[PDB]
């Protein structure tokens, strides 16, 4: 039961800098050779650095070089991977994967991911407006202009559940998020 | 560097078919792919390594061909749990680089778009920006062409697409075009238009609204 | 089972050829040996014979005799040429190292 | 009669004297020679008796597992300066068959074969000194690899190192013993493979190679090979040696097992008369009168060196006539004039070569040789010896008188 939980992560700015921790149980740490990947929003999967069982062999690919440092801690088990100098496009889920050379087998075994953002902004709340209807029909609300990122749908505490729809946020050229969420109702209320 | 291509980039499919996902090399790679399964915001796990090795844990439905350069996955009968996208993944150069995904989403009938228009919302207009939304509201084909006309000019540059993915009990699609406008720019035209493009739509449709 | 033939009376300058019946017992495998035995004093080395057939001598005999075998019939076989006072002996043959109880052996005096 | 002379001889200090000369000149002859030295040559002959053995069969001989005997799903143990199929490893990776009798060799005993196997090798390619010698040593360096998934072979647990990826450990329990454990990545630059792997290195310090040591090595190979008796598997040349059996279990070479054990056996108790000897110098001599019931307290002694020395020379010829060829029947001297007495290089001793294997590259015909031209120039000293214990014997007894 190979695992590998994963700490740290957050929100940063343009320059600065983020940590990712990595926790491996349930094998022998120090005979494996381990793999940060990050992915994009809509992309697909980009390795970031390799390193070696030992820790003293290390490997980044060309788009985060000489800008960020990976290590691990064979001692407790541990893989970190330190992001200085940070930068919009490196808005990403982040993976530390176990690489297994010994079967020859890829990628074992993948960490939950941490979330990594970066942005000039700072922390606004939301501002709710109706989208009421006209003359089945549809209403919603519009959640406009926020940073923190997680927002929660909450127009019906646990009655309507069947005809809502919550869209996934979208990064607007002010560094601001907004989303949308409709509704199907009856046509009178 | 090597550069893996994938092939389709998306897929609707149907339970109990058979799916093919190919992936070619720039270079000759001999054996050396691996084949991952991702579900919408998890990790990838692995299904797939040396080309044909079937991971342990994996069930056989999946399966790997190929060598050198042009390499085949394979389902044999789409269960629900395999809706998700397939990264092929390459491990012979000096650092790994996958695939640009195959999504594999679930095949149904055409369902055309009921589609809805939402003026802005008073509070927001003396604050000094304006919001126009655009609801497409459970379609099947997922290409849409959405199009904002304002007096009838063709806006362009200044609306923002989003979709959900399936809906987990209709296999619907739901897409929300924004037009975002200053105050300033909104009060000067009447007319805002969303026209609406698909396969489910005879002659695309339109839903429009006056100030 | 093992003995000599072949010994003899010969005047000083004289010849014979002296023959030793040994049996594969003995002989297959085993470098074989020719020994004198002069009155009031020990049996001395003379040759010496490998079964490859490397031969060698010892010095009151250097240059003299000439030691062969027979891998096929377990036959050893000696000329003596160039005789002295110092041949008057009882020569006998064995296995090297040495097999516990010895042959007959043959007189040759001169 | 010749106890006339014997007598006569018995009695003049000048002709024992003689004897007592005689007998360091053949003691040094023996035991401090090796070119002209029986007993060196059938030391020799007896080692590269079982270096050879396994030289022979060994590229044939089935092997896997883990650790303590256990079957493996993937382990692939690599051996190396060993005479392998093709090639200077030999390669342990049978799977899914849990090692013991008349089936593969568990990675447990091949361990004590191959490190017997490298001492000998190396021992050789010095050269053994000769018997006089007891503080000799040998440096001698081997390594080992694993490979796949779950072969702990390489363990912190198997070699006792404090880590497996890059750990080291020494012992010193009277010679030193280094031990270092090296992960290769399966990524890592230079790796053909693509696999990762674990190299294990031993060094050897000090480790004597005088003959009872070399002889116990010996010991080691061969009764490991006989007592683990692997199942083995023969790849016969076409148009070369046949081999037979073509299968089966390596016990039943038990003509060819026992040859080599009488051997060691031989040798051993060969190699035991070196301290009698020692024991009883015979260079002091033996102006006054001199009477045999009296003053002739060395006649035990030098009874003893002579008797030592004798028993030394008869073992010696034994050792050579349990191997040698054209005394041999059958399969046995099938086995030895087409396999053992045979080297297949293209070659110092001690050379593993990635056509060593089905052939001996023991030299032993050479040394078979080499014992009998040292024995037929045994001649005069083998005479003497026994002149000289006639002698001593017969001083023995007028000093009970």
């Amino acid at each position: 039961q190979v695992q590998l939980v994963q700490s740290g992560g957050g929100i940063g700015q343009p320059g600065g800098s983020l940590r990712l921790a990595c926790e491996a149980s349930g094998f022998t740490f120090n005979l494996f050779e381990m793999a940060w990947v990050r992915q994009a929003p809509g992309q697909s999967l980009e390795v970031i650095s390799y390193i070696g069982s030992s820790g003293s062999t290390t490997r980044y690919a060309d788009s985060v070089k000489g800008r960020f440092i990976v290590s691990r801690d064979n001692d407790k088990e541990s893989m970190f991977l330190q992001l200085n100098s940070l930068r919009v496009d490196d808005t990403a889920t982040y993976f530390c994967a176990r690489l297994n050379g010994w079967a020859g087998s890829g990628l074992d075994h993948w960490g939950q991911g941490t979330l990594v953002a970066v942005s000039s902004a700072s922390t606004k709340g939301p501002s709710v407006f109706p989208l009421a209807p006209s003359s089945t029909a549809a209403l919603g609300c519009l959640v406009k202009d926020y940073f923190p990122e997680p927002v929660t749908v909450s127009w019906n505490s646990g009655a309507l559940t069947s005809g809502v729809h919550t869209f996934p946020a979208v990064l607007q050229s002010s560094g601001l998020y907004s989303l949308s969420s409709v509704v199907t109702v009856p046509s009178s209320s | 560097d090597i550069q893996m291509t994938q092939s389709p980039s998306s897929l609707s499919a149907s339970v109990g078919d058979r799916v093919t996902i190919t992936c070619r090399a720039s270079q000759s790679i001999s054996s050396y792919l691996n084949w991952y399964q991702q579900k919408p915001g998890k990790a990838p796990k692995l299904l797939i390594y040396a080309a044909s090795s079937l991971q342990s844990g994996v069930p056989s439905r999946f399966s790997g061909s190929g060598s050198g350069t042009d390499f085949t996955l394979t389902i044999s009968s789409l269960q629900p749990e395999d809706f998700a996208t397939y990264y092929c993944q390459q491990s012979y150069s000096t650092l790994w680089t996958f695939g640009q995904g195959t999504k594999v989403e679930i095949k149904r009938t055409v369902a055309a778009p009921s589609v809805f228009i939402f003026p802005p919302s008073d509070e927001q207009l003396k604050s000094g920006t304006a919001s126009v939304v655009c609801l497409l509201n459970n379609f099947y084909p997922r290409e849409a062409k959405v199009q904002w006309k304002v007096d009838n000019a063709l806006q362009s540059g200044n609306s923002q697409e989003s979709v959900t993915e399936q809906d987990s009990k209709d296999s619907t699609y739901s897409l929300s075009s924004t037009l975002t406008l200053s105050k300033a720019d909104y009060e000067k035209h009447k007319v805002y238009a969303c026209e609406v493009t698909h396969q489910g739509l005879s002659s695309p449709v339109t839903k429009s609204f006056n100030r | 089972q093992l003995q000599e033939s072949g010994g003899g009376l010969v005047q000083p300058g004289g010849s014979l050829r002296l023959s030793c019946a040994a049996s594969g017992s003995i002989f297959s495998g085993n470098v074989m040996g020719w020994y004198r035995q002069a009155p009031g004093k020990l049996r001395e080395w003379v040759a010496a014979i490998t079964p490859q057939g490397v031969p060698n001598y010892a010095d009151s005999v250097k240059g003299r005799f000439t030691i062969s075998r027979d891998n096929a019939k377990n036959m050893l076989y000696l000329q003596m040429s160039s005789l002295k006072p110092e041949d008057t002996a009882l020569y006998y043959c064995n296995r090297l190292p040495n097999y516990r109880s010895w042959g007959q052996g043959t007189q040759v005096t001169v | 009669s010749t106890l006339n002379t014997l007598i006569k001889l018995s009695a003049d200090p000048s002709a024992i004297n003689a004897a007592r000369e005689n007998l360091g000149a053949s003691a040094k002859n023996l035991i401090g020679d090796t070119k002209n030295s029986p007993a060196y040559q059938a030391v020799l002959l007896a080692i590269n008796a079982a270096v050879g053995f396994w030289n022979v069969l060994g590229y044939a001989t089935q092997c896997g597992g883990n650790a303590n005997g256990q079957e493996s799903t993937s382990s692939t143990t690599i051996f190396n300066n060993e005479p392998g199929y093709r090639s200077t490893s030999i390669t342990c990776s049978l799977n899914r068959y849990k090692p013991g009798y008349y089936g593969p060799m568990s990675i447990e005993n091949f361990k004590k074969l191959n490190e017997a196997y490298q001492i000998l090798q190396t021992a050789l390619n010095k050269g053994l000194p000769a018997l006089k010698e007891n503080n000799g040593t040998v440096s001698v360096t081997y390594t080992y690899t694993c490979s796949g998934e779950g072969n702990d072979n390489c363990s912190k647990k198997a070699t006792g190192v404090s880590d497996q990826n890059g750990g080291t450990k020494t012992k010193t329990q009277t010679v030193t013993t280094t031990i270092s454990s090296k992960v290769v990545d399966s990524q890592a630059k230079g790796n053909t493979t693509r696999v990762s792997y674990t190299e294990i290195t031993n060094k050897l310090d000090g480790v004597p190679d005088s003959a009872q040591a070399l002889l116990a090595q010996a010991s080691t190979l061969i009764n490991t090979i006989n007592t683990a008796c692997p199942y083995f598997s023969v790849t016969n040349k076409s148009g070369g040696p046949q081999m037979e059996p073509t299968r089966g279990k390596l016990c039943g070479f038990t003509e060819e097992i026992s040859a080599i054990q009488k051997m060691i056996t031989d040798a051993q108790e060969l190699v035991n008369q070196t301290s009698v000897i020692n024991e009883h110098e015979q260079s002091t001599p033996v102006g006054k009168p001199f009477n045999p019931f009296t003053d002739a307290s060395f006649a035990q002694g030098m009874l003893a060196n002579a008797s030592a020395q004798a028993k030394m020379l008869n073992l010696a010829h034994q050792v050579g006539q349990t191997i040698n060829p054209d005394n041999l029947t059958g399969t046995f001297k099938n086995f030895v004039t087409g396999f053992l007495a045979t080297c297949n290089n293209k070659s110092p001793p001690g050379t593993v070569t990635t056509q060593t294997f089905a052939s001996g590259c023991a030299y032993v015909e050479q040394t078979i040789t080499n014992l009998n031209n040292s024995i037929a120039h045994f001649g005069t000293q083998e005479q003497q010896i026994q002149q000289a214990e006639n002698i001593a014997d017969t001083l023995v007894n007028f000093g009970s008188h």
